[PDB]
């Protein structure tokens, strides 16, 4: 399945997952193409906050779903 | 004007299924980095 990742710059993200796939796993596709660390990487899902340590299936994230992502980065 | 939120990116936090009262406060303690904001904010 296909979902779009929004990013603070307004860019879409395509990406090919399934809901058996991990948050983990998903942000490291992020990372790889973005080049930006999987730690900083944060996740939403109409306002929610995805945990590393579930699955999409854990969130009912089906295809063509839209997801957030958050740059955290440490400091202010 | 005393524009210290920028239109762009209360948008673009907004759309991120986030009210405006986080993204002013997140932006208050901020002061115009919405990226820090974001990672304020998204710590709740």
């Amino acid at each position: 399945m296909q979902i779009f990742v929004k990013t603070l710059t307004g860019k879409t993200i395509t990406l090919e997952v399934e809901p058996s796939d991990t948050i983990e796993n998903v942000k490291a596709k992020i990372q790889d193409k973005e080049g930006i660390p999987p730690d900083q990487q944060r996740l939403i899902f109409a306002g929610k906050q995805l945990e590393d340590g579930r699955t999409l299936s854990d969130y009912n994230i089906q295809k063509e779903s839209t997801l957030h992502l958050v740059l955290r980065l440490r400091g202010g | 004007g005393s524009a210290t939120f920028p239109e762009q990116t209360i948008k673009q936090l907004m759309d991120l299924g986030f009210p405006r009262d986080a993204v002013v406060k997140a932006l208050k303690q901020t002061n115009g980095n919405a990226e820090f904001a974001a990672s304020l904010l998204f710590q709740s």
